RNA sequence: UUUGCUCCACACAAUAUAGAUGGAUACGAAUAAGGCGUCCUUGUGGCGUCGCUGAACCAUAGCAGGCUAGCAACGGUGCACUUGGCGGAAAGGCCUUGGGUGCUUGCUGGCGAAUUGCAAUGUCAUUUUGCGUGGGGAUAAAUCAUUUGUAUACGACUUAGA
RNA sequence: GCAGUCAAGCGUUCAUAGCGACAUUGCUUUUUGAUUCUUCGAUGUCGGCUCUUCCUAUCAUACCGAAGCAGAAUUCGGUAA
């Protein structure tokens, strides 16, 4: 297949927030083909990965990750609020994460 | 408010050594709930009557359902209202199928047409003309035609996606 | 969900339209805005050719290279419009602006791509019929757009370039819609159909 | 008040083809064609019986369907226009100085000059929209006749040669020296 | 020597006009309409396929092309009964807009192994396509 | 002229990434109107049909896709090479011709996969650079200093000099 | 200081060409009153000269509308800095 992806599309729009201070500690994730919250009620849990890259090799690999996960939804058309064990960076407000099916219910 | 509920709302004035069983005053109140329905009754017994919550007590309250809900009806309606510089009194025509439907369409009315709050405002008769040519308004004689059919030009579909690869068109 | 997003300009109300493309930028969304001189402003054209006038009106009275830049070609007036709707003096502002192409009519590359359109932006969906509404390419050249003339002669001949690829387009549609008919009442198009196919 | 449908009624006579696409109209009788772009109107065309067509507006305000009527009248004076023609008869006032009003050519552009208005040396053209055509009435003394299909065209032309004859700096009450526009008619008509 | 005026197709707003329930509990259903209330508010009536007999805007619901004969702001057993005679359903159910709706619907209850067979065919389809168009 | 400079191919390093992870999938115009198909007297034509969203279409099975045997067909597609035409708005791409060379899941078979141990993006992209190999290509200027005065506070300008 | 509304009246007749009493409603900060809010460990205090820019409530110039505008000259007003 020309196709090996196992995961779902998202972007991080920004840190949650009011006009004028932003709280880094949870993420908002606009998955790809959600536009209701009860459409985002299916990925509540699943993990999400920010997959990068970097110059200095560390463990045999110059691509690293930030796992985080889904926990729970963020307003009326389907973006999600998410927890990162590390803080997303901020330089990656747009930036493409990836929503794995697991853990899975369906 | 999001559709009105008509009650009829029955209160007494306290009964007293010297009067006992006193006259029992009813009104029909357009209101969101019973609270608001109870003290619209306070608020008009006030105006015609000389009792108050204190020296009176409410012995019923009652919702009045539509008689028939699904036949279209049209109503006249006799409301007065505050202006913001007068007192005066309308007369509209409202076709709905509901007295509430049709108080709601007149709250609306009033308070797009006329600026009129909900606090300005007094319905004083909702009733249904029975017969067609004693409809006097003529944006509810427009439908009172035989073989009525309009068409809807320039259908604007909502779109749930933030691009189109069509370019669309408003048929109907 | 494509890599750049084209967008054909034409019926659009330019307000709307920024406000589409400046979210989409800073979400992270490449987007290319051709055909910029069709682009609708609602209220007539006396109207808007006196705001900008009221906007040429003001500049940096010790120094007028210093003040607001009045741009005024209607690709640089969407921009104007779009910026104000981006958070431009930061670098994820500037990040976004880096992501956004306008031009007036369609030119190469864009010409032989898919042009979408944003029906939360089209006049003929907004406006209410009736309303008057300018276009952009009047307004710039009343402010001072010194190639409508060019933009026109060079999107007509687009024109007829890409209404002779349409017609060997629709040529080989006929074709293979032919085929596919023909292929209907087999057992695997029955196959397909019980499927939804 | 939002009217639910309003409707006037175009009457085509004999040898008129009133031809409507999706609002440019199209009138072609005996004297020729006319064509006109109603697309700012936001009506509706049907035809009914090859001699009559409805025009409609549905779901109209007052500023709205107060343009049905005028849509109505100018496809009346489009069919009028190829039927009867139009024909405006203007006269010469003047008090002293005989005005010499002239048709005359520059450059295949078909200017009507006006000569000693008020004893000016200017000398005053008007050009002749396409269509019009121009001529000066034996027997009655000082007339311009101005005759075309198009109402519109014909009756600006005579407007531009009444209004490039206008007084400046006189009291205009005692001056009332012009060309105005006496008749408006038609051509074939009894 | 003929007048040819363009006569736009409008669906209409009139008693009998069989619609189409977007929005609400409906929602798929078709429905007649009994009476017209307003211009942006009619009362339907919808009793083969379930839909109460309401007041609804005019923004909830689709018109359809199908139309039946209907007297108006007749009660819901009137209302069943020209709708069953003038067969409504099987009218509706023969259209390219309800078999669209009815791919759509199927497409999205395809199980994975479905899916799987819909692309074997569809490469098994293709094939002979493809090999018919360059024969003609 | 411490064999300099540049281009093409491959090999190895460093460098990063405003953020690949099946495909940016090309009429124009109108929206109180159109798209497509068909027919004729070729039109602002007749008839049929569709929309009510791209929820589409194309693609999509194989050790991140191995090795191998056939059947049917003469299609599909990749790679270089090649023939011709078009494209100047920022063309730098689009369409074709012929052979070669793989692959083909259109259909039927044979063998392999394991132990990454119950998951760890489990690494498959495309930017710049350097270095090295083997195949080509080209063989200048500018600045200071001297000079002019069409210039000039100084720079700068404008001239001249094997 | 400048506008506006009403109109008894002036204007040969005629309220409103141009004015307009008795009332009444506003604008501007270009005068002057009112405050004492900033400045008392220096904001240099009038006028002139010089020079630039801005406002329009337009004197002139451009184009016009009105008159008790015949012409000439005026008078009222509009766009206009
Ligand atoms: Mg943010
Ligand atoms: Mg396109
Ligand atoms: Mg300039
Ligand atoms: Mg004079
Ligand atoms: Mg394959
Ligand atoms: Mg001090
Ligand atoms: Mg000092
Ligand atoms: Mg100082
Ligand atoms: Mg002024
Ligand atoms: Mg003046
Ligand atoms: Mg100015």
């Amino acid at each position: 297949a020309e196709s090996h992806r196992l995961y779902v599309k998202g972007k991080h729009l920004s840190y949650q927030r009011s006009k004028r201070v932003n709280n880094p500690n949870v993420s908002l994730i606009k998955i790809e083909g959600v536009a209701t919250p009860q459409d985002a009620q299916f990925y509540l849990g699943k993990r999400i990965a920010y997959v990068y890259r970097a110059s200095k090799e560390v463990r045999g690999s110059k691509i690293r990750v930030m796992w985080g996960k889904v926990t729970r939804t963020h307003g009326n058309s389907g973006v999600v609020r998410a927890t990162f064990r590390n803080n997303l960076p901020a330089k990656t407000f747009g930036a493409s994460v990836r929503i794995f099916l697991y853990p899975s219910n369906i | 408010m999001a559709h009105f509920k008509e009650y009829q709302v029955i209160g007494r004035r306290l009964p007293t050594e010297s009067v006992p069983e006193p006259k029992l005053f009813r009104m029909r109140i357009f209101a969101s709930n019973e609270v608001i329905a109870k003290s619209r009754y306070w608020y008009f017994l006030q105006k015609l009557h000389k009792v108050k919550k204190a020296s009176g007590e409410i012995v019923s309250i009652n919702q009045i359902n539509e008689a028939h809900p699904t036949k279209v009806k049209n109503f006249g309606v006799w409301v007065r209202y505050d202006s913001r510089s007068g007192t005066h009194n309308m007369y509209k025509e409202i076709r709905d199928v509901s007295r509430v439907a049709a108080v709601e369409t007149l709250y609306q009315d009033m308070a797009a047409r006329h600026r009129a709050r909900f606090r300005s405002i007094h319905i004083l008769k909702v009733a249904e003309i029975e017969k067609t040519a004693d409809v006097k308004r003529q944006y509810v004689k427009q439908f009172l035609t035989k073989d009525l059919k309009f068409p809807l030009p320039h259908r604007v579909q909502k779109s749930t996606k933030t691009f189109s690869y069509k370019r669309p068109s408003t048929f109907y | 969900v494509e890599p750049v997003v084209v967008i054909d300009g034409k019926g659009h109300l330019v307000g709307r339209l920024a406000s589409v493309v400046a979210k989409q930028l800073l979400n992270g969304q490449k987007i290319v805005v051709v055909r910029a001189e069709e682009l609708n402003i609602s209220g007539e054209f006396f109207r808007n050719k006196l705001k900008y006038h009221d906007f040429l009106r003001k500049a940096t009275a010790f120094n007028k290279t210093r003040g607001p830049f009045h741009f005024r070609a209607p690709s640089r007036i969407f921009y104007k419009a779009l910026r104000g709707m981006v958070s431009h003096k930061t670098a994820r502002g500037k990040a976004a602006l880096e992501r956004l192409k306008v031009f007036e009519g369609i030119p190469p590359p864009y010409d032989k791509k898919k042009r979408v359109v944003v029906p939360q932006a089209l006049r003929v969906l907004r406006l209410k019929p009736g309303r008057k509404y300018t276009t952009l390419g009047k307004l710039s050249t009343s402010v001072g757009w010194k190639y409508e003339d060019v933009v026109a002669k060079l999107e007509a001949k687009r024109k007829v370039s890409s209404a002779e690829y349409y017609a060997k387009k629709r040529a080989f549609t006929k074709k293979v819609a032919s085929a596919n008919a023909t292929a209907a009442e087999s057992d695997v198009a029955k196959q397909l159909a019980a499927l939804g196919y | 008040m939002k009217y639910i449908q309003t409707e006037q009624q175009i009457e085509v006579p004999e040898g008129v083809t009133v031809s409507i696409k999706s609002r440019i109209v199209k009138v072609v009788g005996p004297r020729g064609t006319l064509t006109k772009n109603l697309k700012h109107i936001d009506v509706t065309f049907t035809k009914v019986n090859n001699q009559l067509i409805k025009v409609a507006v549905h779901n109209g305000g007052r500023k709205h369907v107060a343009a049905l009527r005028t849509v109505k009248s100018l496809v009346d004076n489009m069919i009028t226009g190829v039927t009867k023609g139009y024909k405006y008869k203007m006269r010469y006032v003047y008090a002293h100085f005989p005005i010499n009003v002239n048709i005359v050519e520059k450059d295949g552009a078909k200017f009507i000059e006006v000569r000693n208005f008020l004893g000016d040396k200017k000398i005053r053209n008007v050009p002749v929209r396409d269509g019009v055509t121009i001529e000066f009435s034996t027997n009655v003394k000082d007339e311009i006749v101005l005759s075309g299909n198009s109402v519109e065209d014909v009756s600006q032309n005579a407007a531009d040669l009444q209004q490039i004859c206008r007084v400046r700096n006189k009291d205009i009450r005692k001056f009332l020296d012009g060309i105005y526009v006496s008749h408006k008619g038609f051509i074939t008509e009894d | 020597t003929d007048s040819i005026v363009k006569a736009s197709n409008w669906r209409l707003v009139e008693v009998g006009r069989v619609v189409l329930i977007k929005k609400g509990q409906s929602a798929g259903k078709l429905a007649a309409i009994v009476e017209i209330i307003d211009q942006k508010k009619v009362l339907i009536d919808g009793p083969k396929a379930g839909v109460p007999r309401q007041a609804i805007n005019l923004g909830q619901v689709v018109l359809t092309p199908l139309t039946f004969a209907l007297p108006r702001g007749a009660r819901t057993a009137t209302v069943s009964k020209k709708w069953a005679a003038a067969a409504v359903c099987e009218k509706w159910a023969a259209s390219s807009w309800a078999k669209k709706i009815a791919q759509r619907e199927r497409r999205a209850a395809l199980t994975d192994f479905e899916r799987f067979q819909v692309m074997v065919l569809r490469k098994q389809k293709r094939y002979t396509v493809k090999k018919a168009l360059a024969k003609a």
